[PDB]
RNA sequence: AUACUUACCUUAAGAUAUCAGAGGAAAGUCCUACUGAUCAAACAUGCGCUUCCAAUAGUAGAAGGACGUUAAGCAUUUAUCAUUGAACUAUAAUUGUUCAUUGAAGUCAUUGAUGCAAACUCCUUGGUCACACACACAUACGGCGCGGAAGGCGUG
RNA sequence: UGGUAUGUUC
C-alpha cells in the first residue's frame, strides 16, 4: 500500500491542497508523480488571514504569492489566480478531497488484490 | 556512497561554522562519508573556550569548512 | 554500496584469538589486501579481518605483552610472495637479457631509461610497487630483527 | 556494552519515558512495541508538557522523528 | 619556542633592526629588515603567529611614514592585508597611499581599481570610483 | 542528471554560489562532486549581513547550496543537445 | 498565456518559468533542464524579492498596489531542488511549435550524418 | 557508463579515478578547447536577419523622397569582398589581443617592483601561479627550449641598480599610429635629432 | 594515520571517557554522560546521564539519544 | 597511425498499459499478427469553438525592459565597545556631559541607505496582410476575406 | 575478452 497510487487515481477533480506555508491551492488536478508532485491547472492560490486582528500571517508566503505573478492588483486579500501551477511534493501538508467520490471504490489497491488472489 | 575529497585537509587547522552561528576551529583528524569530522584541540571562537581533547561533529550541522593553513 | 546509511552499517557492524582471525592483517598489512585492487590479485582473503582486533592488538602492543609467534606466522606468509616474485624477476632479467629497457625488481616489471623522472615517478607511486615496497622492507626488517 | 536496538528490545513491556524535542513534552508509559525506525507504541501513558501532568492517555503511537530521548524509568 | 621567538632571538634581527634604527633615511636597511621579517614567515596564512603579523604591519607602516612616495610598497602592504583576509584594511591602505600623492598617481589608481572591481559589488559606487579616478 | 553534470563542466571557472545561510561566495571551482560538495579557491566571501572577506579555499557541503551561477558560455555545452547519436558502445 | 493541460515539466523545455523558493524569492528564466530531485537550470533567470520595507503594502486593507521589487541579475544558474517550492509558466518559447519541429528534424539529419562519417572514418 | 560528447567516445564503468584521468587527458583537452573556440566563433559571426515589417509609405512621405535624388551605391566585386573581409576579421582579432602594458615598462627599476609586477611574488596570486604550472611530465619540451628562465626574486633591494641611467635603459618606444592614416603625419619634425 | 569518527566514538565507549554532547540549538540543553553503545545512525545510549540548561540540571539515568539531534560529542 | 611500457577501472536488481472474456502449455503461472472495454502516444482531420496578431487619410501607438539620465530630486534616518585619568552636573558607587590615553574588533558607502513621485531619452518585440472610408443594433450587434500564434473539444 | 590514460620508438 502506497496512498500515492490512491492519489494518482483522482486526475480530474477539484481539490484543495493545503501546503506547509499556510497557502491553499484550489483547483482542477492533473497528474500526480510518485513523489506527490501535484500539477493543478485552473488554480486559485490564497492565504487565509487568521481572523484575530493583531495576528499577522506568514510574511514569506505573502511575498511568495505576490511574486507568482497572479495577484489581482485591486484585490483586498492575498489571492492569486493563475493557470498552471506545479507543486513539489514535500510542500503539501494535507489535501482536501471532494465530497462526492466513493472511497470504497478507489482505495482498492489493484496490485495488493492481484497478489492476494495469486497467492 | 562517495567519500568527500578532504585528503588534502588532513592534519591542518580548520575553521568550520556549526549550524549557522557557532564557529569551531581545530585540527582535522578524520572524516566520514556523511562529512562527520573529528578534530583535536577544538576551540569555539566568539574569550573563546576550548572544547576538549577530541571531538566529533555531525556533518548534518556543518555548512562550510575553510582551512586556516597552507593546504 | 547504494544508500550511505547502508554503507555505514557495514563499517559499524565490522567495528562491533587466531581460529577465526587472520594474523597477517593483524601484524601489519595483509598481503591479500594489498594487491587485491590491481590485476595481480590472487583473490579475496579467506580468513576474516576486523578493525576491532586491530584496536585490541594496538592495545596489546601498547601495554607491551607482545607475542612473537604471531610475527613468525606473518613472516611465513611473506616468504612465499618474496620467493615467488624473486623467481619472477629473475625470469624478467632472463627475458631482458634474451629502444633501451631495464627491469625494476622493486615493482617487478619493465621500465625504460629513456623516460623522464616524472613518468617514472608515476610508475613508482603504484598499488603494485607500494604493496611490494611495504612487503619488502617489512620482510627485511623482520629478518634483521630475527638476526 | 549495550547497543541502541538491543536497548529498545530490552525495554519491551517495561515502563519508559520518551520526551519529544519540541516543548519538553514527555510521555511516560509502558512500551508495547518498537519499529526499525524506532517508532514507539506506548500503553497506559501519561503526558507531561512541563513537570506538570495534564492527563492520562490510552495508547499512543509516537512518530519516529520527534523523540529526543527514551529513558528507562524507576 | 614558536617561530616568533625563534625570529626575535635570531642574531640577524638584532643587526638589521639596529642598522635601521641608526640610519633612518637610507632605505636599503629598511628593505633588508622587512624582507627578512616576511621571509621568516615561511607561509603567510590566517593562522600564522599574531605577534609576528603585528610585527610585519608595524614594519611596513613605519617605512611608509619615512618614505611616503614608494608606490609599490603601498600596493604590497595592501595585498598582504588582502591575503590575510580583511579587505577593509586593504581599502584603507590604498586610500592612505592615494592620499600621500594628493590623489594624483596612475599606479595607485590603476591598482586600486583592479582591486576594487572584485570587492565592491555595487555598481553605482564602483562607477563613481572611476569617475573620481578620472578627474585626477 | 544534467544539472550536476553542468556543475562538473564548470571546473576551473569562476562560479558564484549562495548558501542557505545567506552567504555568497565567488571563486574558482576547483572540485565538485556528485553530491554537489564544492571547493572554491581564491574566494571572495560575503556574509549575510554584508561583510566581505577573502578566503584561500573553502569546502561547502552541497546540501547547503541554494544556487550556483556558472559562466555564461556553458549554455552551448553539448549535454543540452536533444538530438544526438552515439557511436555503438564497445564490449 | 495559456498552457496545455497535459504539459509536464519535460514538455516545458525553453519556456520561461517562474520558480518560487522557500525564502520568498522568485527566479525567472528560460528553462534548460531538470532532474529527479527537481533541480532546474535556468538560462537568463533574474532573481526577485520583496524587501521587508515594501512588504506591508501587501497586507489586506488606492486601487492597485505598487511593490518595488529588489531584483538581481544572474545568468545560467542551477537551482537546488530542495529549495524549490512551486513553478509557474510566464512566457512561451521563442520558436513556434512548427518551427521547433523543423529544427529538430534538421538536427536529427545532421547528427546521423556525422556518426555515419565517424564510423566510416574509423574503418579506414 | 561514461560518454564524452566532446571526444565522442564511450568508456568502461566510470570510477572517479578513471574519469578524472580522462578529463585531464591531452587529446580530450585539445578537443574541448576546439569546441568552445568554435562556439564562441559562432556566437560572434552568426549572420542572420531580423524580420522586416514593411509599412506602406504615405504619399506625404513619398513626395519628399522624389525631390532629393537617387544616391549611388558602392558595391565591391566577389574577389574584392573576399579579400576585404579577410582583412577586417584579421583587424578585429589583433585589436582584441592588443593590451596596453606601458606602466610595467616604466616602473622597471623601482624599489618595490618585484613584489607588485613580477606577478609570481604577489601576495594575492602568488600561490595560484605556483599551482598553475603543470605536472610538466614531458621534460623533453623543457630541454628543447634552451633559454634560461631568469626569475626575479622577491628579496631585491634598491642597492642593486644604484644609477639606472648608466646605459642600462633604452628610450621609450614612439606612439603607434594607424597605418591607413599614415600620410596624415606632419612631414618633417621640428628639431634636428641625430640618430 | 586517520581516525574515522566511528573509531572516535568507539574509543569514547571503550575508555568510558565522560562526554559532553551538544544537542543542536533552540532546544537549549546539553547532555553529560558516558557512552555505552552507539549506532550506525549515531544514536547513542548514555549511562548516568545528566541534562544541563544553557551545571545544576537534572539526572536521567540511562537514556537512548536519537542521533538526529546530536551536534557535537566532545570530551 | 603501429607497437610496447606502466597506472587506473571492468557494473543495483526488475519491468514495458489496465480490467474482463474465449483457447492452449482444482490452484495459481505463462502465452495467444485472439477478442471486448478503458487509458496513453504519434499522425492525419475537423469544428459558425476561445483569445491575440501595430498610424500612413499618418510623424503615431501597444506589450516588456533599462543592470538609463535629470540626481547630491523631495521627506525622514543612521556612523563602535571596554579601561584609566581630569572637570562637571547630582537623590548616587559617581547614573548624566565634555577632553585626552591603552586595548579590542571594523564590507564599501553618507554625493550612501530608506520612503515617495514625476518628466525625459533609448532598446527589443509585432500581418505594420487583403478589401473597404461604409449608418449599425434587443434574441443587442451577419464571428459570411486569406493566413499565423496559442490553447479547448471531437473523429479517423 | 575490454576502456580510458601515459610516455618512448619508427
Ligand atoms: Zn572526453
Amino acid at each position: 500500500m502506497k496512498l500515492v497510487n490512491f492519489l494518482k487515481k483522482l486526475r480530474n477533480e477539484q481539490v484543495t491542497i493545503e501546503l506547509k506555508n499556510g497557502t491553499t491551492v484550489w483547483g482542477t488536478l492533473q497528474s500526480v508523480s510518485p513523489q506527490m508532485n501535484a500539477i493543478l491547472t485552473d488554480v486559485k492560490l490564497t492565504l487565509p488571514q487568521p481572523r484575530l486582528n493583531k495576528l499577522n500571517s506568514n510574511g514569506i508566503a505573502m511575498a511568495s504569492l505576490y511574486l507568482t505573478g497572479g495577484q489581482q492588483p485591486t484585490a483586498s486579500d492575498n489571492i492569486a489566480s493563475l493557470q498552471y501551477i506545479n507543486i513539489r511534493g514535500n510542500t503539501i501538508r494535507q489535501i482536501i478531497l471532494p465530497d462526492s467520490l466513493n472511497l470504497d471504490s478507489l482505495l482498492v489497491d489493484q496490485k495488493q488484490l492481484n497478489s492476494l488472489r495469486r497467492s | 556512497v562517495s567519500t568527500p575529497e578532504l585528503k588534502k585537509y588532513m592534519d591542518k587547522k580548520i575553521l568550520l561554522n556549526i549550524n549557522g552561528s557557532r564557529k569551531v576551529a581545530g585540527i582535522l583528524r578524520g572524516y566520514d562519508i556523511f562529512l562527520n569530522v573529528v578534530l583535536d584541540d577544538a576551540m569555539e571562537i566568539n574569550n573563546n573556550h576550548q572544547l576538549g581533547l577530541q571531538t566529533v561533529i555531525r556533518g548534518n550541522s556543518i555548512i562550510s569548512l575553510e582551512a586556516l593553513d597552507a593546504i | 554500496m547504494s544508500t550511505p546509511a547502508a554503507e555505514q552499517r557495514k563499517l559499524v557492524e565490522q567495528l562491533m584469538h587466531d581460529p577465526k582471525i587472520c594474523k597477517s592483517y593483524l601484524v601489519g598489512e595483509c598481503p591479500y589486501d594489498l594487491f587485491q585492487g590491481t590485476k595481480q590479485s590472487l583473490g579475496k582473503c579467506p580468513q576474516m579481518h576486523l578493525t576491532k582486533h586491530k584496536i585490541q592488538y594496538e592495545r596489546e602492543v601498547k601495554q607491551g605483552k607482545t607475542f612473537p609467534e604471531f610475527e613468525r606466522e606473518y613472516l611465513a606468509i611473506l616468504s612465499r610472495f618474496v620467493n615467488e616474485c624473486n623467481g619472477q624477476i629473475s625470469v624478467a632479467l632472463q627475458n631482458l637479457k634474451h629502444q633501451k629497457l631495464q627491469v625494476c625488481e622493486v615493482c617487478g616489471a619493465y621500465l625504460s631509461r629513456l623516460d623522464t623522472d616524472r613518468r617514472l615517478a608515476d610508475h613508482f607511486l603504484g598499488k603494485i610497487h607500494l604493496g611490494y615496497v611495504k612487503m619488502r622492507e617489512d620482510y627485511d626488517r623482520l629478518m634483521k630483527n630475527n638476526r | 556494552p549495550v547497543n541502541p536496538k538491543p536497548f529498545l528490545k530490552g525495554l519491551v513491556n517495561h515502563r519508559v519515558g520518551v520526551k519529544l524535542k519540541f516543548n519538553s513534552t514527555e510521555y511516560r508509559g509502558t512500551l508495547v512495541s518498537t519499529d526499525n525506525y524506532f517508532n514507539l507504541q506506548l500503553n497506559e501513558a501519561e503526558e507531561f508538557v512541563a513537570g506538570v501532568s495534564h492527563g492520562t492517555l490510552g495508547e499512543i503511537f509516537i512518530r519516529c522523528n520527534n523523540v529526543l530521548y527514551i529513558r528507562e524509568l524507576p | 619556542m614558536d617561530k616568533y621567538t625563534a625570529l626575535i632571538h635570531d642574531e640577524n634581527f638584532s643587526t638589521l633592526t639596529l642598522n635601521v634604527s641608526r640610519y633612518p633615511k637610507s632605505l636599503a636597511y629598511w628593505e633588508k629588515l622587512l624582507n627578512y621579517i616576511v621571509k621568516a614567515s615561511a607561509p603567510i596564512c590566517k593562522s600564522t603567529e599574531p605577534q609576528l603579523l603585528k610585527l610585519i604591519r608595524c614594519t611596513y607602516s613605519s617605512m611608509l611614514n619615512e618614505f611616503p612616495y614608494l608606490e609599490n610598497y603601498y600596493i604590497d602592504f595592501a595585498l598582504l592585508e588582502y591575503k590575510l583576509g580583511n579587505v577593509s584594511m586593504s581599502h584603507k591602505i590604498f586610500q592612505r597611499g592615494l592620499q600621500a600623492f594628493n590623489q594624483r598617481s596612475l599606479l595607485l589608481w590603476t591598482s586600486y581599481l583592479k582591486f576594487c572591481n572584485n570587492v565592491i559589488s555595487h555598481q553605482k559606487q564602483l562607477f563613481k570610483k572611476y569617475e573620481t579616478a578620472e578627474e585626477y | 542528471g544534467i544539472p550536476v553534470k553542468l556543475l562538473n563542466e564548470a571546473q576551473g571557472h569562476i562560479v558564484s554560489l549562495e548558501l542557505t545561510t545567506g552567504a555568497t561566495y565567488r571563486g574558482k571551482l576547483v572540485e565538485s562532486e556528485d553530491s554537489m560538495n564544492v571547493q572554491l579557491r581564491d574566494v571572495i566571501a560575503t556574509e549575510p549581513q554584508g561583510a566581505v572577506t577573502h578566503m584561500d579555499q573553502i569546502f561547502v557541503r552541497g546540501s547547503q547550496i541554494k544556487f550556483i551561477v556558472v559562466p555564461d558560455l556553458l549554455k552551448n555545452a553539448p549535454l543540452f543537445k536533444k538530438n544526438s547519436s552515439r557511436p555503438m558502445p564497445p564490449i | 498565456i495559456q498552457v496545455a493541460h497535459s504539459s509536464r515539466l519535460a514538455n516545458l523545455i525553453d519556456y520561461k518559468l517562474r520558480v518560487l523558493t522557500q525564502d520568498g524569492r522568485v527566479y525567472i528564466g528560460q528553462l534548460m533542464a531538470f532532474d529527479k530531485h527537481m533541480n532546474l537550470v535556468l538560462n537568463e533567470c533574474i532573481e526577485e524579492r520583496v524587501p521587508k520595507t515594501q512588504l506591508d503594502k501587501l497586507r489586506p486593507r488606492g486601487t492597485t498596489l505598487n511593490i518595488k521589487v529588489e531584483k538581481r541579475v544572474l545568468g545560467l544558474t542551477i537551482l537546488r531542488g530542495e529549495q524549490i517550492l512551486s513553478t509557474v509558466v510566464e512566457d512561451k518559447p521563442l520558436l513556434s511549435k512548427k518551427e521547433r519541429l523543423v529544427r529538430d528534424k534538421k538536427e536529427k539529419k545532421q547528427a546521423q550524418k556525422q556518426t555515419k562519417l565517424r564510423k566510416e572514418k574509423e574503418k579506414k | 557508463r561514461y560518454y564524452c560528447e566532446y571526444c565522442h567516445s564511450y568508456l568502461t564503468h566510470d570510477t572517479l579515478s578513471v574519469r578524472k584521468s580522462h578529463l585531464v587527458g591531452k587529446n580530450h583537452l585539445r578537443i574541448t578547447a576546439d569546441y568552445y573556440r568554435n562556439k564562441a566563433r559562432d556566437i560572434i559571426n552568426k549572420h542572420n536577419h531580423k524580420r522586416r515589417h514593411i509599412g506602406k509609405r504615405g504619399r506625404k512621405e513619398r513626395e519628399n523622397s522624389s525631390q532629393n535624388e537617387t544616391l549611388k551605391v558602392t558595391c565591391l566585386s566577389n574577389k574584392e569582398k573576399r579579400h576585404i573581409m579577410h582583412v577586417k576579421k584579421m583587424n578585429q582579432k589583433e585589436l582584441a589581443q592588443t593590451s596596453i602594458d606601458t606602466l610595467k615598462l616604466l616602473y622597471d627599476g623601482s624599489p618595490g617592483y618585484s613584489k607588485v609586477f613580477v606577478d609570481a611574488n604577489r601576495f594575492d596570486i602568488g600561490d595560484l601561479v605556483k599551482a598553475s604550472k603543470l605536472p610538466q611530465r614531458a621534460n623533453e619540451k623543457s630541454a628543447h627550449h634552451s633559454f634560461k628562465q631568469t626569475s626575479r626574486s622577491r628579496d631585491e633591494t634598491c642597492e642593486s641598480n644604484p644609477f639606472p641611467r648608466l646605459n642600462n635603459p633604452k628610450k621609450l618606444e614612439p606612439p603607434k599610429i594607424l597605418s591607413q592614416w599614415s600620410n596624415t603625419i606632419p612631414k618633417t619634425s621640428i628639431f634636428y635629432s641625430v640618430d | 594515520a586517520m581516525v574515522p569518527p566511528i573509531n572516535c566514538i568507539f574509543n569514547f565507549l571503550q575508555q568510558q571517557t565522560p562526554v559532553t554532547i551538544w544537542l543542536f540549538e533552540q532546544i537549549g540543553i546539553r547532555i553529560k554522560g558516558k557512552i555505552v553503545g552507539f549506532d550506525e545512525f549515531m544514536n547513542v545510549v548514555i549511562d548516568e546521564a545528566v541534562e544541563i540548561p544553557v551545571e545544576k540540571g537534572t539526572p536521567l539515568g540511562k537514556i537512548l539519544l536519537k542521533g538526529d539531534n546530536i551536534t557535537l560529542i566532545t570530551s
